[PDB]
């Protein structure tokens, strides 16, 4: 389905709308959700939630026909940024098969942070097996959005590269990597590779030569 | 006290019948209501089906001509049957509990009232592909290190993922790093896992790099060392 | 011509026909120009055409007209007078049977205040007796003369439409404005009535002590639903809040009475009418116009209209 | 209507009555009386 996203500022409060309103008498459940990852089901009736859910992820009670589903994070934290599901059942309509659209909540005003590079040489044995792979591990920065240059000796090398889009890391920090294909006799006859990630405004170099 | 975990092939040639089970750990499987979701690159979080206690089915629309969920109360674990299956049925499995809820909102006689379910406990996942190629086990390589140092296990052409990286048999869990996959052209991805321990540590405390690749049950270990 | 579809509410199987959404096409202020517009009516007021073809229920006997929504139903007190030289007498008789030579007597100029209530089968909003519970018919010995019993007691009872209507205004002709139900706001439940279940088996006996005296302290009386008729007859037809309610009272009579709750209420479930008949004339109909909002009406039952079958 | 189509102003608030072409419209004077006793 859709995406729709939405932005709060480290420690504000989020206001999540619901994608479909009820025609009747109620029954949402919201869940949380990070791709890759069970879903979390943070309120089943409107307004109870399960153990393990801090008082911090409230919802709206039916009271009286008119007031909206509106999933209410106070004090929203880098943790928060997930997908958020509006699972809407109501007297009027049928059996909610479909969980709805999908929030896709960012939290602005995280710390910058800077990646941690490595680089790793072809081992021995891929040596062995007539190939060679370079090896460039980002980690640890934020915002997640990296570039890769890699280089022979100064030229700069572009065919034989693949880089992964960043992750989030369990400590919300995001990672990513690239790897620089090539012969082992290419490995050879070049002085020193280089890899140069260059992340916000900077850049950062880490160089391995065949010794 | 529950705790759910499923089991799946990881790769079904396309128009073939995919079959995943579900384990419960903790408490019984023929007094609640389980679901099956899953969750495909790009599309939200689809609602298969589910299960009753009396077991009851009843299959989103969506897939319901071809779907079939079960349950063999014998030892807690219920199955789902997915057949004709295509490219986009590759996702993410997710195997649920779901508890029944009854609201009212008039009168109890009249009917004045709606069943809603909602999944309070997931498993983990099961990824699983559904594509003509064939699987293949990794090769795995060790990256040799040089306050502290960093070493490797480079594990490149495998498919489909995913691929567990433990090291030290599990023994060693602290600075462990594993990164995503990575799909190269030649259509393998190609993995990498990362330590970073105390310089000293390197003489001579062993690191051994578990790799597992279940979709093609090939296991392997390696050593590294300067 | 109507073209009508069930409205929402996929609720227990055969209650949701009994309120239809239907489209039709309208006349407007220009004669020449029609309009398709929707009207949400009740099943008791349409019927199919044999396809969801409907036409209104009075479309074959009846002309119809719509009540002007600014009257009010609710029925206040008239007090009938006698012109001078003329006197109103009345029979000051506690135990009055309503026949024969009444020993204490009043003149008054006017009567009491009495409210032009029609109602059915139960008796609202009357006037009570001060000792037992007469009972009063001309040839009580007769099963074809209906039996009028009268409380002293009044069994109360609570009627509502919960269902939140909306009118919508028409245009079907220069001046001419037809009031349309839009939709239901909220929940789509089911009009009825509650009367406490208590209360209504005491007052159900004190009419079985005074029936005796005409069937015999030894005889077994019972009371059992309507044999047929009308809808109007059927059921314990009123008019509460402007709608014309039409309640199922088998909950109400069906007791059986040997020689010689507490809690909890019985309730009644009633259906809903806009197109209502003239009840002794035929081609004359009349359409009540939708009522906005939810409906609650409280009343008692100060009466009944019985009738023995000839145990 | 908005072309040159129209139509005739009251159509939308009313109905309308032609008077009768035989009544005159002029205005005669009138005598209020009073009943006998006032
Ligand atoms: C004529 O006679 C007629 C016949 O008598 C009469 O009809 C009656 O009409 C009224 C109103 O028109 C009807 O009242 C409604 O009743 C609903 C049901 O209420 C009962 O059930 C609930 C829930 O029960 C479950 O949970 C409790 C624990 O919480 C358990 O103990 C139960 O066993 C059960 O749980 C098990 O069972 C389930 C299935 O069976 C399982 O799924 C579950 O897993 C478990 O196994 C009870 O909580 C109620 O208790 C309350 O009422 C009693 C009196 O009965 C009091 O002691 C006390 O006040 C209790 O609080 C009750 O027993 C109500 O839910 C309904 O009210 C909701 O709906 C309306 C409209 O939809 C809302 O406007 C209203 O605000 C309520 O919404 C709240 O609750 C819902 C449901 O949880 C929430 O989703 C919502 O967000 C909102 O929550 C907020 O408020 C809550 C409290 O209000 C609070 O908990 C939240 O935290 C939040 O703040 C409505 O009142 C009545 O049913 C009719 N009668 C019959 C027989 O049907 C008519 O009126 C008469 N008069 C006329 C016509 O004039
Ligand atoms: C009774 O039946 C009529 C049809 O004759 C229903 O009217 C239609 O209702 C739908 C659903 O609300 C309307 O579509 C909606 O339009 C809005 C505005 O563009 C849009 O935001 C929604 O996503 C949806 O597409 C449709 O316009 C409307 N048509 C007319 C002519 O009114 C009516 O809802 C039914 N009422 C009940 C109580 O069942
Ligand atoms: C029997 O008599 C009682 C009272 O004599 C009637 O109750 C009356 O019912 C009407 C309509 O149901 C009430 O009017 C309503 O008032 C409320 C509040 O002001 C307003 O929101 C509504 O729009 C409407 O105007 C009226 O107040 C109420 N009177 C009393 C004293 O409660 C009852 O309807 C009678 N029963 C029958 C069958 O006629
Ligand atoms: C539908 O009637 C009419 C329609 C059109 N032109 C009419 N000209 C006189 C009418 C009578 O007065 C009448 O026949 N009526 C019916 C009974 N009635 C009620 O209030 C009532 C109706 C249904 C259920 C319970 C009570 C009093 C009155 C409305 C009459
Ligand atoms: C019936 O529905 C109407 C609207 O269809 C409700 O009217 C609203 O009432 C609230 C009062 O809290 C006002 O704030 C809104 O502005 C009203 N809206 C409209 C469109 O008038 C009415 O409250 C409903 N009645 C019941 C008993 O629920
Ligand atoms: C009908 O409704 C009336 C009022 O809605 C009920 O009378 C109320 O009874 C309670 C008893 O606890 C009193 O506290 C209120 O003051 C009463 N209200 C009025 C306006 O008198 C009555 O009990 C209901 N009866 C049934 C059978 O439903
Ligand atoms: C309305 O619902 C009833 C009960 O489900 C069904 O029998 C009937 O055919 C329906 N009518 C229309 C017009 O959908
Ligand atoms: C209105 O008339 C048209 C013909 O011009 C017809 O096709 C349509 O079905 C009519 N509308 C309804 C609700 O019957
Ligand atoms: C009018 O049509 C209804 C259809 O149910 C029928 O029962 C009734 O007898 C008809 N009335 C006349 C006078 O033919
Ligand atoms: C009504 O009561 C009077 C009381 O004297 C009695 O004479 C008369 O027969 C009674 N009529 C009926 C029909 O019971
Ligand atoms: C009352 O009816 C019975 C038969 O039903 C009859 O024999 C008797 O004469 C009637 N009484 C009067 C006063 O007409
Ligand atoms: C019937 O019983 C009552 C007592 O409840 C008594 O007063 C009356 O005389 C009795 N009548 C007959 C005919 O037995
Ligand atoms: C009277 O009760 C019987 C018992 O089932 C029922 O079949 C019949 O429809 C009822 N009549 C009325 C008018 O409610
Ligand atoms: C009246 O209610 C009884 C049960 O309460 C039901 O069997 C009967 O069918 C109802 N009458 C009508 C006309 O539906
Ligand atoms: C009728 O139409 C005229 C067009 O000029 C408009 O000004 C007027 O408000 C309309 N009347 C009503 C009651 O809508």
């Amino acid at each position: 389905s859709y995406v729709r996203p939405l932005s709060v500022a480290l420690g504000e409060t989020a206001s999540i709308s619901c994608g479909r309103q009820a025609l009747g008498s109620r029954a949402v459940q919201w869940y949380q959700h990070r791709p890759g990852q069970a879903p979390i089901l943070l309120i089943y009736n409107n307004q109870d939630r399960p153990s393990g859910i801090p008082e911090r992820f409230s919802g709206t009670p039916d009271i009286n026909f008119g007031t909206r589903a509106t999933l209410t994070i106070s004090g929203v934290e880098a943790g928060d940024e997930a997908d958020y599901y509006c699972h809407m059942w109501d007297s009027r309509s049928g059996f909610s098969w479909s969980f709805g659209g999908a929030t896709r909540l960012t939290v602005l005003g995280q710390p910058k942070a800077a990646p941690s590079v490595t680089l790793f040489p072809p081992s021995s044995e891929e040596l062995q097996a007539n190939k060679a792979t370079l090896v460039c591990l980002i980690s640890d920065f934020y915002p997640g959005a990296v570039t890769v240059a890699w280089k022979a000796d100064s030229s700069p090398v572009k065919a034989g590269v693949e880089t992964t889009t960043p992750s989030k890391q369990s400590n919300n920090k995001y990672a990513a990597s690239s790897y620089l294909s090539l012969t082992p006799m290419q490995w050879k006859m070049h002085k020193s590779y280089s890899c140069q990630v260059t992340h916000e405004g900077s850049t950062v170099e880490k160089t391995v030569a065949p010794t | 006290q529950v705790q759910l975990q499923e089991s799946g092939p990881g790769l079904v040639k396309p128009s073939e019948t995919l079959s995943l089970t579900c384990t419960v750990s903790g408490g019984s499987i023929s007094n609640y209501y389980w679901s099956w979701i899953r969750q495909s690159p790009g599309k939200g979080l689809e609602w298969i089906g589910y299960i009753s206690d009396s077991e009851s089915t009843n299959y989103n629309p969506s897939l319901k001509s071809r779907v079939i969920i079960s349950v063999d109360t014998s030892k807690n674990q219920l199955s789902l049957k997915l057949n004709s299956v295509t490219a986009a049925d590759s996702a993410i499995y997710y195997c649920a509990r779901a508890q029944q809820g009854k609201r009212i909102y008039g009168m109890v006689s009249f009917g004045e009232f709606f069943y809603y379910y909602y999944m309070d406990v997931w498993g983990k996942g099961t990824t699983v592909t559904v594509s003509s190629a064939s699987t293949k086990g990794p090769s795995v390589f060790p990256l040799a290190p040089s306050g502290t140092a960093a070493l490797g296990c480079l594990v490149k052409d495998y498919f489909p993922e995913p691929v567990t990286v433990s090291w030290n048999s599990g023994a060693l869990t602290s600075g462990v790093h594993t990164f995503p996959a990575v799909l190269q052209s030649s259509g393998l991805y190609s993995l990498s896992s990362v330590v970073t321990v105390p310089s000293s540590s390197l003489g001579t405390q062993t690191y051994i790099c578990n790799v597992n690749h279940k979709p093609s049950n090939t296991k392997v270990d390696k050593k590294v060392e300067p | 011509t109507l073209q009508c579809t069930n409205v929402t509410n996929a609720i227990t199987d055969d209650m949701r026909g009994e309120l239809k959404n239907c489209s039709f096409n309208m006349t407007t202020e220009l004669r020449d120009k029609k309009q398709k517009v929707y009207s949400l009516f009740y099943r008791l007021d349409v019927v199919q055409i044999n396809n969801k073809e409907y036409r209104l229920i009075n479309c074959n006997t009846s002309a119809i007209t719509q009540a002007c929504p600014k009257v009010s139903f609710e029925p206040i007190p008239i007090h009938y007078c006698a012109p001078a030289g003329f006197a109103i007498l009345k029979c000051k008789d506690k135990k009055f049977n309503g026949t024969g030579p009444c020993p204490s007597v009043s003149t008054v100029q006017c009567t009491h205040g009495i409210k032009p209530v029609v109602s059915t089968q139960l008796l609202l909003n009357g006037s009570l007796a001060e000792e037992e519970v007469m009972i009063r018919s001309e040839n009580i010995t007769n099963n074809a003369k209906n039996i009028l019993v009268q409380f002293n007691t009044p069994v109360q009872i609570n009627c509502t439409r919960p269902n939140n209507n909306t009118r919508k205004s028409i245009r079907i002709g220069p001046g001419q404005a037809f009031y349309a139900t839009g939709d239901i706001i909220g929940d789509i439940r089911q009009a009825h009535c509650n009367v406490s279940k208590a209360t209504w088996n005491e007052t159900l006996g004190k009419v079985v002590k005074q029936l005796r005296k005409h069937f015999g302290n030894n005889t077994i009386i019972r009371f059992a639903n309507s044999s047929g008729g009308d809808l109007e007859v059927t059921t314990h037809s009123f008019n509460c809040g402007g709608e014309f309610f039409y309640c199922n009272t088998s909950g109400l009579f069906n007791s059986t009475w040997i020689s010689n709750g507490s809690n909890d209420s019985i309730t009644l479930p009633c259906r809903i009418k806009q197109i209502i008949n003239m009840w002794q004339r035929i081609g004359q109909a009349m359409y009540a116009p939708p009522i906005q909002g939810v409906i609650r009406c409280v009343s008692n039952i100060t009466g009944l209209i019985l009738t023995r079958d000839g145990t």
